[PDB]
């Protein structure tokens, strides 16, 4: 068995803890416990403190808009690992008495219980290069030796460790995805109808998406071209919340439907990032620091949850869009649409113990 | 759940070849391809490496300038295209498969194709006896096949893998004690039947 | 501006 | 660039024996290393992953264990299936890297060789002369000139006798041998 | 003559001249050489800076225009200099909304500012401004000859079309597109700007914010607004030409490129990165892992 540790500049505390990436089920997240070694000769009348941070970003690192930063910090826990206060009474875990055996005294717990209701680590991938940090939410853990909480905090005594909050595909699958529309447009005979579903509801990453389409064009106005697409939504929630949009995968097929007439077909769209990497602000799974990542998974929800949840939030819908060719007396080059949307979840299926 | 190599056979140096691995069970975006080589009698040496997922593509230092590692998606297929081949580039190459989203090891490989780079030509194995076994020598390329009295002590005989001469025609050797040995070349399709 | 006229 | 080194080159157990394979690496690959079977004329099956994760299917008598840069692959009771050669990939950095490879072998009593010398026939320097080695145990074996550089072949063990044959070959010119 | 009520109007003249030509171009090289241009807010000061030099180079015509009581320089220096004069007062002043709006927006709009502030967008907006004023300063331009007028070569504005009526369009065009668009712009976007960020240490950067936006607007409303009040009161009905209005029309002259002398104090010398720039002109260990025995 490994454990991750990190030492401060000057190496007089260190921070060890089981692991990096902490799975966030709907109910409750994985506590993240650690323990802290220090020296209490160094620490004259110091207390080393514990915080655990919950950061999202607005925009880029520069403060570039009157000198403030676009950082809020969505959840701030802290804890005083030494000296260790009598007043709590939190248990101990396996790992964290593995290490405080395995370290000497000057070993300490710590244990942040992060709150339900809370984003996960995501990245806003921002294109082209710009700026040298990323922009999305990002979970930190930040041991700091001081005479009190309210203090500028020294640099060279103090470690940070990004850490991950993470979600993996649901044990059971969901109902099919499938959608349905009927249109007509100036009410001459019977409509266009268009139904569309998917194979199934949860996918994995790298894994192909099947569409199957079936349109009935009972009118007499042909559809010349179909656009299957598959759509990353980013609802990034602040105060006056907003939504992103991003294409992140598309297949536009040239398949006609002549006038009342039938037309079936399956199309099968696999969204990866080499083709993705020139769409700035696109929402990316949040490694720890510059590695390979992927497109972000889907955030997963509880059913009567506070829609407010501030920070970014994932969701993937496949658009197919039948544009059907427009003309009359006038043959013009304008076409109408008709489109559905079929929603589905993009997660990495759970670790096999 | 299965991947199917093709394109091996025999070269010149400086020629160049495109080995296929077709890919059964498997997405090219939710795995990785990579191609790996085991020299005659030597251990596994990576060759190539792509992820289409993120469009990543590594080289060993061996092969880079020369072998290029491309995808067809669409068929599921991971070319090999090995250009400048150098005389220690005979080898046996291996297409294996690993999980795109955390890599475990290569779980899957391919039955591996022979490519062999030597520059001599399809030559007739001479039959020489030793008074009680014999030796087929200039028997190249390989295989060749030998059985004594065209099969009747099959079981009590002893056959040396062959080895590359300094020519590079291969020479092979088979043994048999308390006759006739008959040899076979396939390249060749020459049979040969001697009696010491 | 201001000036000339 | 990461050189992994596995001890020993080649071994020889019995069947019941625990067999045990060190692989070390030069860097420090954290849990990257993968072991690996091959038997003779097949490709290479995935055995360990992580240096302690065993693959989906694989018996659990192959057991892996890691110790700083220091990985093993054990065997509890060494069956007549388990009996190839074994590989350590690390794949913790890019080019991934394996190991020479150890070759269990089966364990028999000592043999000793049957030595024979063939002369070059008549028919052939109208040219080279063959020592044989026939049925032989163990595998390490040395050949004394009698009539330039001598070729040697090795076959597999022995399916019956688990045992061994060696050839060697010289091309000699005229005037020793006449 | 160069009485003691004849001199002030030139030291005016020469005083913010010097403040607003040497504040420019220290701006401008400590952006094009120092910062490098790699930002849009780079590109905004560059950009206002550039105009404000442009404006407060047209002094030294004004100043010995007055002084000798005529215009000695000829058609061609007469059309060039008012055409600059009137292009870049309103591209100043485009810019400087321009300007407020995209902090409104970094502000107010992180996420889709976060999308629409790329240096492309801004070069766009540059030149938007430019064409913009641009049509203002084309019939400027060309009807701004030179009539020698009886004792002088005086340059000024001729509209051979009904005079009177299209002087007072002008007049009132640039009072509405150069003061009072302007004066909504930026105080509607800094309004807005101090509610959202009220909305929400913290209380000590918000209070200095506010003194910063509050001044902004303040010597905005302090230098452009008594020279047009003042040519208003001058095309109402006539005024007496005596020493308080011979030197008064001129400091109010003078206020209006004051602005564009302390924009520079404002906007770049209190900029965070500019700061950091003026100043050059004048440790995190590894994550590693370790083993736990069971």
């Amino acid at each position: 068995t490994r454990v991750f540790k990190k030492a401060s500049p000057n190496g007089k505390l260190t921070v060890y803890l089981g692991k990096r990436d902490f799975v966030d089920h709907i109910d409750l997240v994985e506590p993240v416990d650690g323990v802290v070694l220090v020296d209490p000769e160094y620490l004259k009348e110091r207390r080393v403190y514990v915080t655990l941070t919950c950061a999202f970003r607005y925009g880029r690192e520069d403060l570039d808009v009157l000198g403030l930063t676009f950082r809020k910090d969505l959840f701030v826990a802290n804890v005083q690992s030494f000296p260790p206060a009598p007043e709590d009474k939190k248990p101990l875990t396996r790992l964290q008495e593995r290490l405080i055996k395995k370290l000497g005294e000057h070993a300490y717990p710590f244990t942040f219980e992060i709150p339900p209701n809370l984003p996960c680590s995501v990245t806003l991938q921002p294109g082209p290069e710009d700026t040298g940090k990323a922009c999305g939410v990002d979970y930190e853990v930040k041991a700091f030796c001081a005479e009190n909480l309210e203090e500028k905090i020294h640099k060279r005594n103090s470690v940070r460790l990004v850490i991950e909050k993470v979600q993996y595909a649901p044990e059971r699958p969901g109902p099919q995805p499938t959608a349905e529309t009927t249109r007509q447009f100036l009410m001459s005979d019977k409509p266009l109808h268009l139904e569309a579903s998917l194979d199934k509801e949860i996918y994995y990453h790298g894994e192909p998406i099947s569409v199957n389409v079936h349109v009935t064009n009972n009118t007499n106005k042909t559809v010349k071209k179909i656009k299957i697409s598959v759509r990353q939504y980013a609802d990034i929630c602040l105060f006056n919340t907003a939504q992103y949009k991003c294409p992140v995968a598309m297949e536009e097929a040239d398949d006609t439907v002549a006038p009342s007439s039938t037309f079936c077909k399956v199309y099968t769209l696999t969204p990866f990032l080499a083709n993705n990497r020139e769409k700035r602000g696109l929402a990316l799974d949040g490694k720890l620091k510059h590695e390979d990542t992927n497109l972000a998974s889907s955030t997963l929800l509880r059913e009567g949850a506070n829609r407010e949840i501030l920070g970014i939030i994932v969701s993937y819908k496949v658009k197919v869009k039948l544009v059907v060719s427009r003309g009359g007396l006038l043959g013009d080059l304008a076409s109408s649409d008709v489109a559905v949307e079929l929603p589905f979840t993009l997660m990495h299926p759970k670790p096999k113990e | 759940v299965q991947l199917v190599e093709s394109g091996g056979g025999l070269v010149q140096p400086g020629g160049s070849l495109r080995l296929s691995c077709a890919a059964s069970g498997f997405n090219v975006y939710s795995s990785s391809i990579h191609w790996v080589r085991q020299a005659p009698g030597k251990g596994l040496e990576w060759v190539a490496s792509i992820s289409s997922y993120y469009g990543y593509t590594y080289y060993a230092d061996s092969v880079k300038g020369r072998f290029t590692i491309s995808a067809d998606t669409s068929k599921n297929t991971a070319y090999l295209q090995m250009n400048s081949l150098r005389a220690e580039d005979t080898a046996v190459y291996y297409c294996a498969r690993s999980r795109q989203f955390w890599y475990s090891g290569l779980d899957y490989w391919g039955q591996g194709t022979l490519v062999t780079v030597s520059s001599a030509s399809t030559k007739g194995p001479s039959v020489f006896p030793l008074a009680l076994g014999c030796l087929v020598k200039d028997y190249f390329p390989e295989p060749v096949t030998v059985s004594w009295n065209s099969g009747a002590l099959t079981s009590g005989v002893h056959t040396f893998p062959a080895v590359l001469q300094s020519s590079g025609l291969y020479s092979l050797s088979s043994v048999v004690t308390v006759y006739i040995c008959n040899v076979n070349h396939k390249p060749s399709n020459t049979k040969v039947d001697k009696k010491v | 501006y201001x000036g000339f006229x | 660039d990461i050189q992994m080194t596995q001890s020993p080159s080649s071994l020889s157990a019995s069947v019941g024996d625990r067999v045990t394979i060190t692989c070390r690496a030069s860097q420090s690959v954290s849990s990257a290393v993968a072991w690996y079977q091959q038997k003779p004329g097949k490709a290479p099956k995935l055995l360990i992953y992580s240096a302690s994760s065993l693959y989906s299917g694989v018996p659990s008598r192959f057991s892996g264990s890691r110790s700083g840069t220091d990985f093993t692959l054990t065997i509890s009771s060494l069956q007549p299936e388990d009996f190839a050669t074994y590989y350590c990939q690390q794949y913790k950095y890019v080019p991934v890297t394996f190991g020479q490879g150890t070759k269990v072998e089966i364990k028999r009593t000592v043999a000793a060789p049957s030595v024979f010398i063939f002369p070059p026939s008549d028919s052939q320097l109208k040219a080279s002369v063959v020592c044989l080695l026939n049925n032989f145990y163990p595998r390490e074996a040395k050949v004394q000139w009698k009539v330039g550089n001598s070729q040697e072949s090795v076959t597999e063990q022995d399916s019956k006798d688990s045992t061994y044959s060696l050839s060697s070959t010289l091309t000699l010119s005229k005037a020793d041998y006449e | 003559p160069s009485m003691v009520t004849a001199i002030t109007i030139m030291a005016l003249y020469s005083i913010v001249c010097v403040v607003g030509l040497f504040g420019n171009f220290l701006v401008m090289y400590v952006i094009v050489r120092y910062t490098k241009m790699k930002t849009a807010t780079n590109i905004y000061i560059f950009n206002l800076a550039l105009a404000d030099a442009l404006a407060t180079s047209t002094l030294p015509f004004q100043s010995v225009n007055y002084l000798m009581g005529t215009w000695p320089f000829g058609n061609i220096l007469c059309k060039i200099v008012i055409s600059i004069d009137y292009y870049n007062m309103f591209t100043s002043i485009f810019t400087l909304c321009t300007m407020s709006v995209d902090r409104y927006i970094a502000v107010c709009h992180p996420v889709k500012a976060l999308d629409f502030r790329t240096p492309r967008n801004a070069k766009i907006v540059n030149v938007c401004n430019w064409i913009l004023s641009s049509a203002i300063g084309l019939p400027v331009m060309f009807m701004a000859t030179t009539k020698y007028r009886q004792g002088s070569i005086d340059c000024t504005l001729t509209f051979s079309h009904p005079t009177w009526y299209w002087e007072n369009l002008l007049k009132i065009c640039v009072f509405i597109f150069a003061f009072i668009m302007p004066v909504l712009i930026i105080t509607v976007c800094y309004g807005l700007m101090i509610l959202r960020l009220k909305s929400v240490e913290k209380d000590r950067n918000l209070r200095r914010i506010t003194r910063m936006v509050l001044v902004v607007v303040a010597v905005f409303i302090v230098c452009w607004t008594p020279i047009h009040i003042y040519v208003i009161i001058k095309a109402l009905i006539t005024i007496p030409e005596t020493t308080f209005q011979t030197v008064s029309w001129h400091f109010c002259i003078a206020l209006g490129y004051t602005n564009s002398c302390l924009n520079p104090v404002l906007y770049a010398f209190l900029d965070e990165n500019f700061k950091r720039c003026f100043r050059e002109f004048c440790e995190s260990c590894t994550t590693a892992s370790s083993s736990l025995a069971k």
